[PDB]
């Protein structure tokens, strides 16, 4: 119904968000901001109408099915989890995050088959690993015999590195034993900035 | 000034049931519609229903009809919620809610505090431990990937350290994720000189303490 | 000529000065005669916007009529947060007259004549009153009695239909038959009886209308809670209460008589205000009254678990009875 996008925003203070909302549907639809452990707060009303107390630098628009909210010179107070609205129905969601700038760095990718352990109880788990890479945006699609998948990937993602502030991703595809036997070609793809081209790391199963 | 007072959190055991309250102060309190909306993180925020206290006319989310139950004490300017047959999915944070103006309900101008509720299972279930290991070729010119898959564990959490603390340099360890069986999952890896690997034993250390459960897998490479 | 204006509106009947039926007593007294002659002229290539959920003659007719039950009805007790009231119980005689409602000097009355006006929009057919018609200004839940017809099929009418929070006014065109009495055995039991081939009918042609909104399956339910005023079809009977279980009547999917029970109530929730009243046991003797059923009062689910929509019968705030017999009207200053 509401679809919202993207997931996170990674951002620092001064910097401007842009987050989104699809509708097929007809309704006023509204902005809600969540800080960590507070009540949810309206921000955004009909559309583009400031409610009372928001500043300026909040502003929203509507582009055919596509609502936008713009939040223009970031601070502290503004990071936290922004959800629309449109009657009863909301997005999942866009977690808008504090982030350290630094200097691009591409994901070294790697690619791990089930471990033999695993296939003994009936379900193949294929993991993709993106290490140490900058910014946080970044892509991973799987591929089975090359057909594009869909539903049985999940993602996850560590915190910004106290050290060298590098963000790592894990994707994993879960499928059972039957479909794992009947494909050969297991491959994840990546994107990201700090690549000239996307990546893709592959095997062949019971083909190490 | 509208204000929306919610009374305290809870804990409460699948099956149980639950009653939150909501008073609700500076304004006609049967001339405005109320609402009930739930927040759990990562989940889309769910409405679960609007409650007219005029005569305490009704409309429950459909996918919550039969197990929500909303009524009012029109002398207390009290609104009450009940949901029956928790399981673990219920637990999550339970607002009420009014409209900016008493002639459009969504535009949700007025919250309360909100009452976080926490449903906690009796039931437990250790990981099961894969090792996720370095193949491909030296997996790459020098340095080397692998980790272990800490797999169908319930509830949370996990501890994972490798070789008992000896190796944090390199190691990340990702945030659990809940799967739609119901148990969560989770990865932890770590990067080492592609060269070591041949002499270097590599162990995670998995501890699951609500099944008082402790593996340590060993990963190896993959010695074709 | 004229803009926008609100101005109040006075109320004209042709009540009797000598009977004792309460609605005669206080149209006696609160209103004027009846004009026997209503002057209505069409005007030419004119158009309107009318908006009956922003239209004030509805909050003044809601002021008269609960200014007509307090004045009328006669609780033996009346409870209000705490200590109540009381007062002597004398039975009263209730049935319902023709309120019209009309233009003071310098104002008058506009009339939406276009055949398929919603409520709210643009009227090209327009013409100009004194005085709207003779309304009867029932109160009930549920089902809207002794009021006015759609010309040529049925008509949904909403605020807003795809917000769920607000009331579906529906209006039927053919008026289904609903007869209510308790038999001269328990005095408080009483029924209400439609005729089913005519009632299943009806719930069809209306499940028609309300795809065009929504284009699937429309399952029709009862009332998922509330006060019993409302999750039963509520409404006076010659001075007594009835409350009447109406699952039979909404009950069922679209994609004999019918017999509703009733029991007699001495003790209501008011719907004038937030407190509740007590009256004296049900005269006895015959007490029957039948109504023409006109509209129905429908609240949509939300939520989205399309395959289906599902609707349960609804009301409370009376001004939704007011305005399915309002929604024709407007007045205006002539400046
Ligand atoms: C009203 O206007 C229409 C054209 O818009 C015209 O056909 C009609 O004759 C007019 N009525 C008069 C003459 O007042
Ligand atoms: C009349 O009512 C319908 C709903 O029945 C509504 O969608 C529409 O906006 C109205 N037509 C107008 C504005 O002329
Ligand atoms: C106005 O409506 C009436 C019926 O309600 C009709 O006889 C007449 O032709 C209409 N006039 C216009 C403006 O079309
Ligand atoms: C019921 O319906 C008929 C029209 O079919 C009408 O003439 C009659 O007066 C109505 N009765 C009441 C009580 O309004
Ligand atoms: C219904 O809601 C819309 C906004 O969604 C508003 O523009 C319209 O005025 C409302 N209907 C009326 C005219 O009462
Ligand atoms: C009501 O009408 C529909 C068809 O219009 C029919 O399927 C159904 O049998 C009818 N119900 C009764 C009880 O007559
Ligand atoms: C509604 O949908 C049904 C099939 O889903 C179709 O038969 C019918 O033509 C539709 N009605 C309209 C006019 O949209
Ligand atoms: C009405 O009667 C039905 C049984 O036909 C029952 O299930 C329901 O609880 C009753 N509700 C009211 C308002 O009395
Ligand atoms: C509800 O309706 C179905 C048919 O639509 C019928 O089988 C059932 O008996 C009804 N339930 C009640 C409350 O009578
Ligand atoms: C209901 O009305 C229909 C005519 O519309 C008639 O055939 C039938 O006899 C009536 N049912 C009863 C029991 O009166
Ligand atoms: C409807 O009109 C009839 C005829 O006057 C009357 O007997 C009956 O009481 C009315 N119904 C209601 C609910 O007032
Ligand atoms: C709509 O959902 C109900 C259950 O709520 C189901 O019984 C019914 O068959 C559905 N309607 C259609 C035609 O799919
Ligand atoms: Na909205
Ligand atoms: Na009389
Ligand atoms: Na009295």
């Amino acid at each position: 119904v509401l679809t919202q996008s993207p997931g996170t925003l990674s951002l620092s203070p001064g910097e401007t968000a842009i987050i989104s909302c699809r509708t097929s549907q007809y309704g006023s639809l509204a902005w809600y901001q969540q800080r960590p452990g507070q009540a949810p707060r309206l921000v955004i009303y009909s559309g583009s109408t400031r409610a009372a107390g928001i500043p300026d630098r909040f502003s929203g628009s509507r582009w055919g099915p596509d609502y936008t909210l713009t939040i223009s010179n970031l601070e502290s107070g503004d990071f936290g989890v922004y959800y629309c609205q449109q009657y009863e129905f909301f997005g999942q969601g866009t977690k808008v995050q504090v982030d350290i700038k630094r200097t691009v760095a591409a994901p070294s990718v790697f690619i791990f088959p089930p471990s033999d352990e695993q296939l003994k109880s009936g379900t193949a788990s294929v993991v993709c690993l993106l290490n140490n890479f900058y910014p946080r945006e970044a892509k991973v699609q799987w591929k089975v015999d090359n057909a594009l998948q869909s539903g049985n990937s999940q993602e996850s993602v560590t915190e910004q590195d106290s050290k060298d502030s590098t963000y790592s991703l894990s994707s994993t595809l879960t499928l059972s034993k039957a479909d794992y036997e009947k494909h050969k070609v297991y491959a994840c793809e990546v994107t990201h900035q700090g690549l000239r081209s996307p990546v893709t790391k592959s095997f062949n199963r019971g083909e190490c | 000034q509208v204000q929306l007072v919610q009374s305290g959190g809870q804990m409460k055991k699948p099956g149980e049931s639950m009653r939150i309250s909501c008073r609700a102060s500076g304004y006609e309190f049967i001339d405005c519609t109320l609402n009930w909306i739930r927040l759990a993180p990562g989940k889309r925020p769910e409405w679960m229903g609007w409650l007219k206290p005029r005569g305490g006319a009704v409309n429950y989310a459909r996918p919550l009809q039969g197990r929500v139950t909303m009524t009012r004490d029109v002398y207390s300017d009290t609104a009450f919620l009940e949901l029956r047959s928790l399981t673990v999915d219920d637990t999550a944070v339970y607002f009420c809610t009014r409209g900016k103006n008493c002639d459009y309900n969504w535009d949700f101008e007025h919250w309360g505090r909100g009452t976080p509720v926490i449903v906690s299972s009796p039931s437990t279930k250790g990981p099961s431990v894969f090792p996720l290991a370095p193949s491909s070729k030296s997996t790459s010119g020098g340095t080397a990937a692998l980790g272990c898959l800490v797999k169908d564990y319930f509830p949370e959490p996990v501890t994972v350290s490798w070789n008992s603390g000896a190796l944090t340099s390199g190691v990340h360890t990702f945030p659990a994720v809940l799967q739609s069986s119901g148990l969560y999952s989770l990865s932890s890896v770590v990067t080492v000189p592609s060269s070591s690997l041949g002499t270097q034993t590599y162990i995670c250390n998995v501890n699951h303490k609500p099944s008082n459960t402790k593996v340590d897998k060993k990963v190896e490479p993959k010695s074709c | 000529v004229w803009k926008n204006a609100e101005t109040t509106l006075f109320c004209a009947s042709d009540a009797k000065a000598y009977k004792t039926e309460v609605h005669n007593v206080w149209a006696t007294h609160a209103c004027v005669p009846t004009d026997p002659n209503p002057q209505e002229i069409h005007l030419e290539n004119v158009t309107e916007e009318f908006n009956v959920w922003k239209n004030n003659m509805v909050e003044q007719m809601h002021t008269d009529i609960i200014s007509l039950w307090d004045q009328s009805l006669k609780p033996c007790v009346k409870l209000t947060g705490g200590s109540a009231i009381t007062q002597a119980c004398p039975k009263v005689t209730f049935e319902p007259i023709p309120i019209h409602y009309c233009a003071p000097a310098g104002f008058a009355i506009l009339k939406c004549k276009d055949e398929e006006f919603n409520g709210t929009g643009l009227c090209k057919n327009v013409s100009t009153v004194q005085c709207t018609h003779g309304i009867k200004p029932v109160v009930s839940t549920q089902l809207l009695l002794n009021g006015s017809l759609a010309e040529k099929e049925i008509r949904i009418k909403s605020e807003n239909i795809s917000d769920n929070a607000k009331t579906i006014i529906v209006q039927l065109t053919k008026p289904v038959l609903i007869n209510c009495a308790r038999p001269s055995g328990d005095i408080r039991q009483a029924y209400c009886v439609v005729n089913r081939t005519q009632w299943n009918d009806t719930l069809g042609q209306v499940a028609i209308q309300l795809r065009k909104h929504w284009n699937t399956t429309i399952i029709f339910n009862e009332p998922s809670g509330g006060d019993l005023e409302i999750t039963t079809h509520s409404f006076n009977c010659g001075g007594e209460f009835f409350y009447c279980n109406t699952s039979d009547l909404f009950n069922s999917t679209w994609n004999d008589n019918i017999t509703l029970p009733c029991r007699i109530k001495q003790i209501i929730n008011m719907w004038q205000r937030v407190g509740q009243a007590m009256y004296a046991p049900p005269i006895q003797g015959v007490i029957r009254c039948q109504s023409n059923i006109t509209g129905i009062l429908l609240t949509r689910d939300g939520g989205n678990t399309r395959t289906n929509e599902t609707f349960r019968p609804g009301g409370g705030d009376m001004r939704d009875n007011w305005r399915s017999e309002l929604y024709k009207y407007k007045v205006v200053k002539i400046e």
